[PDB]
């Protein structure tokens, strides 16, 4: 028993907190990027280039926690 | 069909597999242990889109007119205008190598995730009930196979430009006194900067794997536990929104490894 | 338990979705592609003219 | 109640003794009661509403300025 | 056996968490948009397209977790 | 018989996460719009048509998870 | 009886987490009306009319976790 | 026998959560308040009022889990 | 017997969380209120007595619960 | 025996959110008031009396709490 | 016996809850005084004596917290 | 047996919150550099220096939860 | 047996949060950092310098609640 | 799922794709397009010499 179903839990909660964390993170930095553009549109181009540059270190520790999570769930389970 | 839906998304998973002493193509119902037995699948598509894309680039770079450009060539050259853009702003080195290797990762990944979208069972069907094969899966970038191999190439052109452009000295230096930069604490600063150092590529490889793979077990789900007739209302946003999923994780990757390469050399 | 009616089901989603991509997705594609084209023939006739 | 001044460059347009004001300001409108915390902003044209004191209300028109 | 409702328990969590993310990420993503709605009218139609770029980042984590949890409730039990 | 009961403890997760989720989401959203219709009182039924569409997009996920919680209450109940 | 009063602890996390959505959630779209009102004492009551349509999108998860959470804890029990 | 205690713990979860839920949600909007007066400090009448009809609103949820808390805690506990 | 164990648990979850909510709902509001202070001191006795007309309003669940807290812990043991 | 370990845990939560609570409670309050300083730099000594005059309303669950944590250590156990 | 591990549990709760409530508190309030410095650095001397001062009033109950837990580990453990 | 399986639900916790900590400490961090962009949009260059510098302390206590829950997972079993 | 193993448990529950702590701390100080740095750059060396001064302060409480969590496993075991 | 032997497959098909691509595509592609601009650019250097 005491095999399989604690390794489900585990990945459920490492899945939710990476989901929590990306979400909130990339809502925060997507709202700031808004504003700027709202008040610099010529910019819109330029600033969302800084964004997405911004952007890739949010999710980086996220997507090692759902990698990991992924290889609980199918590679050991 | 005798398949249990249960186990029909199983089966899915499991990669057609050839083994390096046996040579042979195994099936989902028993899985052999070793390592030396390359998912087939994988690196047949992974080359045929590959080299598809050479050659259809090639053909053109062969041609190109300095005149008014075919419509195809017109969309040739405005991605190629693209990454040279993007390029050309993120990075203000000099090295030649930077761009054409962003432009290979951009397209190839882009189109290993546009594999995702054909649908699921049909090459599957095309395999096992006409062409008699065992197993068939057909998106590279699902794989967490790829996906490092890719990203440890890019973990090694770090280490390079790095030790090129300011070498042992100034390298060592960073990660001994950076952040701090104070030698009562170089110990510390050793840790912080392996581990961000080695961070970098490992995020780089499973944020790719986890949005393909995850996005395929999504088509693997709705083909599997849903009746038919009520599969395509669903289907169709997931294929829609899958769309925006592909494209930006292809260019995401993209300018992270330009970033990642012009903060190392400058 | 029909691999065929799934197949049905992927077939019907997969032909919407083409028909969605044709009307909402190329289009604006090609309208770029074909700006492009615009902007080149232009940049080239105004450079003759300057020459003449 | 609070003392109003309206002035231009050429010339003064109002003064007076007044219980409210409300006022187009750039970023959205506005109202002014007694007490009211020190604030500046620019307005837009347009039609500002005087209440002079006994109730007495009379309307200016505003070109722009600044509040 | 009492496997099955710890798949479930799981499952339960990593989707309320992903609701969590996602319900508060686009609130967010939503809130900063209306603001330069409300001062730039003619470029609503711009920025909601811009709007819904960023969107689409937001929500993919939150579609991981559904998915993993729906592969768990439907396909392991 | 615990199969049963926890069950009831997983429904009460998502519908307790999925709540907190919608009605902070939704509450965020909406003080935005209120400040931007108060700021634009002409504005405010076109900002109501752009704040429904938004709106829209935070209650999706959410009600993914009410939808599962009432398939767990009384489905497997 | 083992099965009830399990029960009332699954009836408990419903009925709080739908306090803490509704709660939170109209206390802060109820300060961007205070907001409103106090720039504009003028038209106080059409700010709230918009109020009452918006607070009454937020409120409808967290009644659907209360009025199941009483259905549970009085009714089944 | 173990429901009593289990049944303290129940209200008292419900408990915890109403209060944070309220105390949240009445600073937050109070807040919104404080600053309200500051900026008119002459209109405190008004406001006062429609910060009282918002109140009853936050609160009434609270007050139900409360009360609940309250049913569990001196009836069946 | 075991009872003590859970009223003592149940005490210090009631009170913890209590004590949680009282103490943010509070430093927001003295945050407007230090801000609308700083802003214009000539003002300060009237926002102070505002300010403890709400004060008196945010205490009041988390009194409560400390009430039962208390009582719990002391007189039920 | 058994009762210890639960002992020591309770005092351990009621002791840990009482951190939470008191740390970010004034955390908060001294950031607008540290603002109201560096934006009106002569006030800071009455600034400095009103943010302590507040400040001993924050401490005031938190303390309950921290005060029944030693008793619950010490005092009991 | 089962004893001593769940005093580790227990201290490790208790210090990991003062370590997010003293280190987010200590954030905030050097965000506002970096914010304050910006504006008037000829006023930084006057705004460290004030910012060490509200921060030994936040610290308090974090250190209060991280004496029983580093007792508990050692001492008693 | 459980002896190899409960660590991997304490790795589940470990870097699990470490990645809201992180995801949320660089989506803030990432959002005041956005802002600032769009006020000194010729400054960015110098702007995204500065971001590295501090977004390289950020990393640092996430990556060590990380690195001993992955030694947990993999090291230790 | 599993009494090894909760030890590991506590230092991941211990580091994790001391990893949210440092994160969110050093998110919101670097972010005001960067506003104050985009307004002043002639500022930005002095701004650093008080950056990493606090900093200091930010970081001491997690880096005991780490240094705790390699004791327990190195040293405790 | 699992670590296997296709990391190093893909490495070295990686690598060789990488190499061919560099020579032989992108100086050619950005060649053909700046020697396009320059004999647009240039048409304007027909004014600059003629107005003077």
């Amino acid at each position: 028993n005491l095999n399989m179903d604690l390794l489900y839990m585990a990945a459920a909660v490492m899945m939710g907190l990476a989901a929590i964390g990306a979400a909130i993170g990339i809502g925060i930095l997507g709202g700031k990027f808004l504003e700027g553009a709202a008040r610099q549109p010529d910019l819109i181009p330029l600033l969302r280039t800084q964004f997405f540059i911004v952007m890739g270190l949010v999710d980086a520790i996220p997507m090692i926690a759902v990698g990991l999570g992924l290889y609980v769930m199918f590679a050991v389970a | 069909e005798n398949m249990t839906p249960q186990d029909y998304i199983g089966h899915h998973l499991n990669n057609l597999q050839l083994d390096l002493r046996t040579f042979s193509l195994v099936d989902p119902q028993n899985p052999p242990a070793t390592f030396w037995t390359i998912n087939i699948d994988s690196m047949f598509f992974s080359v045929v889109l590959g080299l598809l894309f050479l050659v259809l680039f090639r053909s053109v770079a062969k041609k190109a007119t300095s005149g008014v450009p075919g419509k195809f060539q017109t969309a040739i050259e405005l991605v190629i205008g693209f990454v040279n853009g993007s390029v050309k702003d993120m990075y203000h080195g000099k090295s030649k190598l930077i761009a054409p290797l962003a432009l290979t990762i951009f397209v190839w990944v882009f189109l290993m995730n546009l594999m995702d979208l054909l649908p699921i069972d049909l090459l599957p069907y095309i395999a096992e009930h006409v062409l008699g094969l065992p197993a068939l899966r057909v998106v590279p970038s699902a794989d967490v196979n790829v996906t490092l191999s890719m990203a440890l190439g890019v973990f090694i052109l770090i280490l390079f430009y790095s030790i090129k452009m300011k070498g042992i000295g100034g390298f060592t230096k960073e990660l001994t006194l950076q952040p701090f930069n104070h030698w009562a604490f170089i110990p510390v600063n050793l840790i912080l900067e392996g581990v961000s150092l080695l961070s970098k590529p490992v995020s780089l490889g499973l944020r790719l794997f986890g949005n393909m793979y995850a996005g395929e077990l999504i088509f693997i789900l709705i083909a599997g536990l849903l009746p038919w007739w009520s599969q395509w209302i669903l289907n169709v946003p997931w294929a829609i929104f899958h769309i925006l999923i592909i494209t930006l994780q292809a260019f995401i990757f993209m300018v992270l490894t330009i970033v990642y390469l012009s903060m190392a050399s400058e | 338990m029909n691999l065929n009616a799934t197949i049905l089901g992927q077939a019907i989603a997969f032909v919407l979705f083409v028909l969605f991509a044709m009307k909402y997705v190329w289009p604006p594609l090609m309208a770029a592609i074909e700006k492009r084209q615009k902007e080149i023939a232009d940049g080239l006739a105004s450079a003759e003219r300057a020459h003449k | 109640t609070y003392h109003l001044d309206v002035v231009s460059a050429e010339q003064q347009m109002f003064s007076g003794l007044v219980e409210k004001i409300q006022v187009t300001g750039s970023e959205g409108e506005l109202g002014i009661y007694p007490g009211h915390a020190p604030l500046l902003t620019a307005i837009k044209p347009g039609m500002i509403r005087i209440v002079k004191q006994h109730g007495h209300e009379e309307f200016i028109y505003l070109s722009g300025g600044i509040l």
